[PDB]
């Protein structure tokens, strides 16, 4: 099943007591991803096994 | 702590344009355990 899922990427920690669903694409590197993955820019949205 | 707590006060007051010089305190009204990142607010229009 793949409706379990977690988010792996992101800018910095959680403040305690709170829930994060910005679906949005991560910057992985100097590469600005301008809404376009390319590279160095990874979706920290991802199921598991 | 994702809680919104909204305190009102109500006075009668005469005084025409300043703050009243004046001193009350303002009793709890709604506790509201709901968690958001709130960073601007609006007020409403009315006709």
């Amino acid at each position: 099943n793949y409706n379990y899922l977690y988010r792996l990427f992101r800018k910095s920690n959680l403040k305690p007591f709170e829930r994060d669903i910005s679906t949005e694409i991560y910057q992985a590197g100097s590469t600005p991803c301008n809404g376009v993955k390319g590279f160095n820019c990874y979706f920290p949205l991802q199921s598991y096994g | 702590d994702g809680y919104f707590k909204i305190y009102s006060k109500h006075t009668p007051i005469n005084l025409v344009r300043g703050l009243p010089q004046g001193f009350s305190a303002l009793e709890p009204l709604v506790d509201l355990p709901i968690g958001i990142n709130i960073t601007r607010f609006q007020t409403l229009h009315i006709s």
